[PDB]
RNA sequence: GACUCGUACGGUCACUGAAUCCUGCCCAGUGCAGGUAUCUGAACACCUCGUACAAGAGGACGAAGGACCUGUCAACGGCG
RNA sequence: UGGAGCUUUACUGCAGGCUGUCGCUGAGGACUCUCACUCCGGGAGGAGGACACCGAUAGCCG
């Protein structure tokens, strides 16, 4: 039979219709009068959550963080550039608001590690997304069969590098086949064509 | 210069000479989905958009005939090689 | 070219701010619990740098002394008073509602508690005209018929200092010692007197703006300069 | 964030350059500003055609702007 | 078929301003309302209000 997780799935496929949509509502007026990255005790997605690895265990943190929608914040160029350089408008930047999010939950938790993120709304200025994060010094957490090996050296800030699930979609590492000639096995190593 | 609408000719198609028709050839619409209308769009974007940045040049004081030929028994038609011509008024 | 003096000015460097270290007190209206009874006495009257107007200082009876916009015929030892309750007298403080129509008011607030915003330079007073439940209107020193919410609070008189204008500078020196006193980079260099990389009008062999002064609203600072959005100019018409 | 512990007797932007006698005519062009029946005027949404869909073609509506009208020279300038 | 500074109704673009549109954004060609959001107030509450601000895009000026 259906599991209880399924039904905070099911709403959050639509977050402006039904209850949640309510919900939201309510929410986003104290998200708004909140920090950049706040701490909280439960996800908002529980279905998402353990799907990305979360567990109501010691050394797991979870984290709602906000940042601003748009384009990049760019200043105008001042020196000499060709006509295709003297753009600032349209100019976006190549890492997604999400991965922007876990990389500012992770400054806050210096000796945490991100172990994934999902979103959970956006008003028009905002964007919310929250960050599972790691406490690779905790036992509970070295002795765990599903986490332990997010305690190994290799994954040292494992965010910064781009290791994150966002940070390899965003690289364009999610295809194995066709269009991944200049992503695979690193962007810098193609000559950061991709 | 004075042209007739219709005379006897050459129609390359029937292969004999018949009575054509000669019709100014009016310009056909574009559909805009030709290779070259989507590269403006693919290569537009910041700043100078190199030859998409141009624009349509000037004119020759006269241009050449641009007709075409219509064979009046088979019904299809040919184009001919056009003569510079300042003015083209068919007769009937 | 490089960014004109009116650009200069945005970075808010010393040069442009004014001396506030050098400042007494903004004179926002004090503020009651309510039902008024709040009255002090007038302990002395000073000079406003900021303002070249005089300022009365005021020790109210729970104990708070403070510097108020003083209107003319604020003297020492006199009773002034704040709130609702308040006798409508000269120097008074009161909303905009317990006013008596036709009566001069000065240091007029914007919005209910904001201290006063209208109305506080020398001489200077706004008529209050019309009353109501919803607005009252007031003639702001400009001319202005402003719509004020009528819990705006506002003191009865003119400003002090009236008739600082009728009297010349005359000289540069006595300009300089104000202008000292102030947010403001003096002397002026005309800008038709400066060379083109520094302003619109500069350059030239002669000197002459080498355009039309009157400049679009939607003018991009560094090129709105001289006659900004004018509706018209010269005496003449 | 400066202006600003500032509020039109303010302070911003410009021209002229003590006092004295004065400062004529011109709004056509350019500039600024206001107005505007009608004309024109982009995208989204909407409608038609096209496409089992899409590209695309056309339509209706029509913001500021422009056409048009008016104001203005101690605006730019002009007074043969 | 050198460089730089400066000019402009040179060519091409980029900021900036104005203006429409989509999101934020809600209830009953024009209107009322409150609940987001905005501002004032120490606070209670007051003013405004689905506009504005902000994000995106389009036309004009530049
Ligand atoms: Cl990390
Ligand atoms: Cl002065
Ligand atoms: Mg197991
Ligand atoms: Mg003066
Ligand atoms: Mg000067
Ligand atoms: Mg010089
Ligand atoms: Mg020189
Ligand atoms: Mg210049
Ligand atoms: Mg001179
Ligand atoms: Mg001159
Ligand atoms: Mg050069
Ligand atoms: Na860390
Ligand atoms: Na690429
Ligand atoms: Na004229
Ligand atoms: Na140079
Ligand atoms: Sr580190
Ligand atoms: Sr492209
Ligand atoms: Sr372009
Ligand atoms: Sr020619
Ligand atoms: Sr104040
Ligand atoms: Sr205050
Ligand atoms: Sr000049
Ligand atoms: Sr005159
Ligand atoms: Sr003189
Ligand atoms: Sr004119």
């Amino acid at each position: 039979a259906r599991s209880a997780y399924s039904y905070i799935r099911e709403a959050w496929k639509r977050p402006k219709e039904g209850q949640i949509a309510e919900l939201m509502w309510h929410r986003m007026q104290e998200w708004r009068n909140e920090p950049a990255v706040v701490r909280i005790e439960r996800p908002t997605r529980l279905d998402r959550a353990r799907s990305l690895g979360y567990k109501a265990k010691q050394g797991i943190i979870v984290v709602r963080v906000a940042i601003r929608k748009g384009s990049s914040r760019r200043t105008r160029f001042n020196k000499g550039r060709r006509s295709k350089r003297m753009m600032v408008n349209r100019i976006t930047r190549k890492k997604n608001i999400q991965r922007i999010a876990e990389e500012r939950a992770n400054r806050k938790f210096p000796n945490l590690r991100v172990l994934n993120s999902y979103s959970v709304g956006e008003d028009g200025r905002h964007k919310w997304h929250e960050v599972i994060l790691i406490d690779p010094d905790h036992p509970a957490i070295k002795s765990d069969d599903q986490l332990s090996w997010i305690s190994r050296t290799r994954h040292r800030l494992r965010t910064f590098r781009g290791l994150t699930s966002a940070g390899r979609r965003c690289r364009g590492l999610r295809g194995q086949g066709k269009g991944s000639e200049k992503v695979r096995p690193s962007l810098r190593v193609n000559g950061a064509k991709a | 210069m004075q042209m007739p609408r219709r005379f006897n000719t050459y129609c390359p198609h029937c292969n004999e000479h018949q009575e054509h028709e000669v019709e100014k050839v009016r310009s056909g619409r574009q559909t805009g989905m030709k290779w070259i209308d989507r590269q403006r769009e693919r290569n537009s974007g910041i700043g100078n958009d190199g030859k998409f940045s141009k624009v349509p040049g000037g004119d020759k004081p006269t241009k050449k005939t641009d007709l075409k030929y219509r064979c009046g028994e088979c019904g299809k038609a040919h184009l001919r090689e056009g003569w510079r011509a300042g003015r083209l008024e068919f007769q009937e | 070219g490089r960014r004109i003096q009116g650009q200069r000015r945005g970075r808010g460097t010393s040069t442009f701010r004014a001396p506030s270290h050098r400042y007494k007190a903004d004179l926002e209206h004090r503020k009651v619990e309510d039902g008024d009874v709040i009255a002090g006495t007038v302990v002395d009257i000073e000079h406003d740098p900021a303002r070249s107007a005089p300022v009365a200082a005021v020790e109210f009876e729970d104990g708070d002394r403070r510097l108020i916009l003083a209107p003319e015929g604020v003297g020492v030892g006199d009773e002034l008073q704040v709130g609702v309750d308040a006798e409508i007298a000269p120097g008074n403080t009161l909303p905009l509602a317990e006013i008596p129509e036709g009566v001069p008011v000065c240091n007029v607030e914007s919005s209910p508690g904001d201290g006063g915003k209208f109305a506080r330079a020398s001489g200077v007073n706004a008529q209050l005209l019309t009353h109501d439940r919803n607005v009252a209107v007031v003639k702001l020193p400009s001319g202005e018929m402003k719509r004020l919410d009528p819990q705006c609070r506002a003191t009865i008189g003119v400003v002090g200092g009236g008739g600082r204008t009728d009297k010349p500078f005359v000289k540069a020196g006595n300009k300089h010692h104000k202008m000292k006193a102030r947010g403001t980079k003096w002397p002026n260099v005309r800008g038709v007197a400066m060379n083109a990389v520094d302003h619109p009008f500069g350059g030239g062999g002669r000197q002459h703006p080498g355009k039309p002064k009157s400049i679009s609203r939607n003018a991009p600072p560094g090129r709105k300069v001289g006659d900004i959005a004018s509706k018209r100019t010269g005496r003449g018409g």
